[PDB]
RNA sequence: GGUUGGCCUCGGAUAGCCGGUCCCCCGCCGGGGUCCGGUGCGGAGUGCCCUUCGUCCUGGGAAACGGGGCGCGGCCGGAGAGGCGGCCGCCCCCUCGCCCGUCACGCACCGCACGUUCGUGGGGAACCUGGCGCUAAACCAUUCGUAGACGACCUGCUUC
RNA sequence: UGGGCCACUUUUGGUAAGCAGAACUGGCGCUGCGGGAUGAACCGAACGCCGGGUUAAGGCGCCCGAUGCCGACGCUCAUCA
RNA sequence: GCUGGGAAGGCCCGGCGGGGAAGGUGGCUCGGGGG
């Protein structure tokens, strides 16, 4: 985790050469917090990294009245190169921070699962 | 397990069939084999080896004989008969010595 | 939950662990009670077998044919008492009371695996040790139950390979203990992980 | 009320079910009780009610 | 890679002993056998699924024969670690002693 | 056949209750269900206490009954029983049991992955173990 | 239509248990008698096992007497409902998979549900594709009369 | 409408009666609902169609919602409890 | 906040004491025990 949004989203990056986790907002109703931290203080995050940043682009029927020739096209999103400069970015100062307790790496790079004897209730995060 | 003898008569073949008349005849026909091929051989001991370490209790299975009586009916009669007195050993000793 | 649930019936109290058990195949478990023999009842033996007896009294005058089923297996008769307690005259209980499997000693499927116990009905706990109690076995057999001698003799058989898989089982964990004090070096850096976190004291 | 004088009920209800015989052949049902200690013999035989 | 959601049994309806209040179900959750120990399972959303004949659309992906009713914990109920939930249509009666799931979804750990 | 008996000194551990978890000594005995109980060194007052929430300990401490608290707690730190205690089989479970309980995802994870190495040293010893005992050739 | 890792097993006692070890008897393994530990069960079902992001550079440890075979062939065990399990021989493969590190990559689908397994699930027809194989009965009609209200039942019908 | 009946208590006749006859209040009749397994009258409570909360009388082994409390103290063994 | 302006209790070996005993400490006596 790294800052609240000012729509209250959650910015998040488990380090793209981790687990596949880009810079992506996410909802904290729906995360669960884990006692486990690093100290991400004095790490610079870009200050255009905002909802508007964030926020899904689409365009579709400006013209096109009648759907009978397909507008399926463009439905392939790009990941943008500013994207890709600003995950390298935080990443390059959040990575080196991971790296310094040990087997924190392997850890951000499983998942969690309920095995069929533990319980939620019973688990302390 | 039920092991039956090599040759059995046409009269308690008889009893397997409810048309006789129209019947070909096939009843044991590919079981018969077995008691001349190798692997049957080899079947039928291991079927008394279990039936020596299994069984409590055996029983043969035998049958009248029609033609000898002055009656209409051809069909033998089939039944088991318990043997008593004796190891399950023993009574299979004898049942087999007894077979045919 | 998932798996089916294999209880063994000895030492347990008959309705206590009926309850039990059909509390559990209402929740759509899958229950299996073997050792059926082994059920015991409180109160004395003549007063469990007169129970029983006036059971059996009560048979339809017009046709017996058609009157109350007295089962004499003591997997039958611990059956009947989890069908007591199941609403069994509708579609729901009658699937709950399907879930339900009962066995009079343990059958091949079930010899080789572990078995589960129901504490809050074990008569050690639930009864007075100055208390009487009827073994289910016993009973059934004297109310006319055929194979208590069969199934007496096929559980000692049972018995003996259980031994010696036991002894098997004891000489494996014995020569994982020497291999734990063997191999010390190289494995004290994870021991002293799970000591940390509470494993393996 | 009960009946005026007492009499035996007629016929047996051990042989309740008086329905022809599923079989022909009739069924031994229970053979003699085996005990080792006996030579090895045969308990039962087949024969043809002549007269 | 992993289950993700406690397991449940529909047990039955909020009821007395001779009347049925179908709009609220009552679901015995795994491991949870006090009352005490149902606080963590309040609000959280549960969803009965199964599945049908036809097809239905699925939710980022094709469609399947997969159907769910939606519903929420509401409370819990009795001492025994029973709870009482909410869903958007009252659950089948055939659903009884089958699987609901418990997601953690609105978590508040 | 009996080791632990309830009398006046003897140190019974506290299984449930409001003061679960901790350890007092018995001072007197009451009516056969209930004991006069003072943890003077365990933040436990006297009080009446069921034998039921007990679970005796093998210390015995040396006061006459009814003794005051002041007594009751020389008794207690003369031979020490806090570290005598938490140097027993018996404290150290319960140790295990609660570091186990707080134990967190992080936690579970180094676990997870030393009980996989250790597990898997220790099976292939037990191999060789067991292959070194098969070359038996013997009369 | 369900389901969303597995547990492959002593007997039991409860005013008692469990484990280990040296002497005696049972044909090299168990049963005793000592002795030594543990017992709010830690050789613990409040337990144990497995543990799934995947690869690429790249070191150290574990191993290297190692892993994977819907590959064949053989053997052994299991009968209570064995519907299962184990051991060998040859061959074909990678030296990888297990832990701690180096290294970057994969649609990063722009916060969102039914995701994740059992699963090559069960049942029913049908099409193509190869190998190995089989060539039967039942009922009616007729006949019998050990049978019989009718059904049903007992019987016979090109061989010495 | 002018056949009433039931219950606490008072009460007359009768050995008594789910009998016959009075007094008082309530009820059933005319009234469903929760509880008493079942039930005109007992206990709770009276009713427009619903959601949430909480109770009454009554309950909480299983049928069957709820004690799956580490409930408290005793008493009791019944070969018709 | 109130109460008996709570009751008990903790610490100050509470100190100068006085008294009462028993579910009797030490000591003494008697009877059974371990070198
Ligand atoms: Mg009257
Ligand atoms: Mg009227
Ligand atoms: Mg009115
Ligand atoms: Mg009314
Ligand atoms: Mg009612
Ligand atoms: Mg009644
Ligand atoms: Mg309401
Ligand atoms: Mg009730
Ligand atoms: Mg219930
Ligand atoms: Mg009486």
């Amino acid at each position: 985790f790294l800052k609240q949004l000012a729509s209250g989203l959650l910015l998040v990056t488990g380090p793209l050469v981790l687990n596949r986790v880009p810079l992506r907002r996410t909802h904290q109703k729906f995360v669960i917090a884990t006692s486990t931290k690093i100290d991400i203080s004095n790490v610079k995050i870009p200050k255009h990294l905002t909802d508007a940043y964030f926020k899904k682009k689409k365009l579709r029927k400006p013209r096109h009245q009648e759907g009978e020739i397909f507008d399926t096209e463009k439905e392939k999103y790009e990941i943008t190169e500013q994207r890709k400069i600003d995950q390298k970015a935080v990443d390059s100062q959040i990575l080196p921070k991971i790296k310094a307790i040990p087997q924190l790496q392997g850890y951000l790079r499983s998942v969690f699962a309920l095995t069929n004897g533990i319980y939620p209730h019973k688990l302390v995060f | 397990k039920t092991v039956f003898a090599e040759h059995i008569s046409d009269e308690c073949k008889r009893r397997f069939y409810k048309n006789w008349h129209k019947s070909k005849k096939k009843a044991f026909t590919k079981y018969c084999k077995k008691w001349q091929d190798e692997d049957g051989k080899k079947q039928l001991e291991k079927d008394f080896s279990s039936m020596k370490k299994y069984c409590q209790v055996i029983r043969v299975i035998a049958h009248t004989q029609m033609r000898l009586l002055p009656l209409r009916q051809k069909k033998a009669h089939l039944m088991e008969i318990q043997v008593n007195g004796g190891t399950v050993a023993e009574k299979l000793d004898w049942a087999r010595e007894r077979l045919e | 939950e998932v798996q089916v649930l294999v209880l063994d019936g000895r030492g347990h109290l008959l309705g206590r662990l009926a309850a039990i058990v059909a509390k559990q195949v209402l929740l759509g478990r899958k229950v299996v009670v073997v050792r059926c023999e082994g059920i015991n009842i409180s109160g004395n033996f003549y007063r469990n077998k007169l129970k029983y007896l006036a059971f059996l009294r009560k048979r339809m005058n017009t046709n017996p044919s058609r009157g109350p089923y007295h089962f004499r297996a003591p997997s039958r008769i611990f059956w009947r008492t989890v069908r007591g307690m199941l609403p069994h005259k509708t579609k729901r209980g009658q699937a709950a009371l399907d879930r339900l499997k009962v066995f009079d000693g343990i059958p091949p499927p079930y010899d080789k695996k572990k078995r589960m116990v129901v504490p809050a009905a074990l008569k050690v706990v639930r009864l007075k040790p100055t208390r009487k109690f009827a073994y289910l076995g016993r009973l059934a057999h004297e109310v006319g139950w055929k194979y208590q001698a069969v199934t007496a003799t096929l559980e000692e058989k049972r018995k003996e390979k259980a031994k010696i898989h036991y002894r098997k089982k004891k000489q494996l964990m014995r020569l994982r203990k020497q291999a734990e004090k063997n191999v010390e070096k190289k494995i004290d850096k994870y021991t002293e992980v799970l000591k940390t976190h509470g494993l393996l004291v | 009320s009960h009946r005026k004088f007492s009499a035996p009920r007629h016929g047996s209800l051990g042989f309740l079910p008086r329905k022809r015989s599923s079989r022909h052949r009739g069924k031994v049902k229970s053979f003699p009780k085996d005990d080792p200690s006996k030579p090895v013999h045969l308990t039962a035989f087949l024969g043809y009610k002549a007269g | 890679s992993g289950r993700l959601w406690s397991k449940a049994i529909f047990a039955g309806y909020k009821r007395g002993l001779r009347n049925q209040r179908e709009h609220t179900a009552l679901l015995k959750i795994e491991g949870v056998y006090a009352r005490d120990e149902t606080e963590f399972y309040l609000g959280k959303r549960c969803a009965y699924v199964y599945k049908a004949k036809n097809n239905t659309v699925t939710p980022g992906g094709k469609p399947n024969k997969t159907r769910v009713i939606w519903g929420k914990v509401t409370r819990a109920h009795g001492n025994s670690g029973m709870v009482r939930a909410k869903f958007r249509s009252n659950l089948p009666a055939k659903a009884i002693g089958h699987r609901i799931r418990v997601m953690l979804y609105p978590s508040r750990i | 056949v009996f080791r632990r008996f309830v009398e006046v000194g003897r140190v019974a551990y506290v299984s449930f209750g409001p003061h679960a978890g901790k350890l007092v000594a018995i001072v007197d005995v009451i009516d056969q269900n209930r004991a006069l109980v003072d943890g003077p060194c365990t933040q436990v007052r006297r009080q009446a206490m069921p034998f039921k929430c007990m679970q005796l300990t093998d210390f015995i401490l040396k006061f006459p009954h009814s003794a005051h608290q002041k007594y009751v707690r020389q008794a207690w730190q003369k031979a020490d029983i806090n570290t005598k205690w938490a140097a027993t089989r018996w404290a150290k479970k319960i140790e295990a049991r609660e570091r186990k309980a707080k134990m967190t995802d992080f936690d579970r994870f180094k676990v997870m992955k030393a009980k996989k190495m250790r597990n898997r040293i220790i099976k292939n010893e037990v191999k060789k173990l067991q292959k070194a005992a098969l070359l038996k050739a013997s009369p």
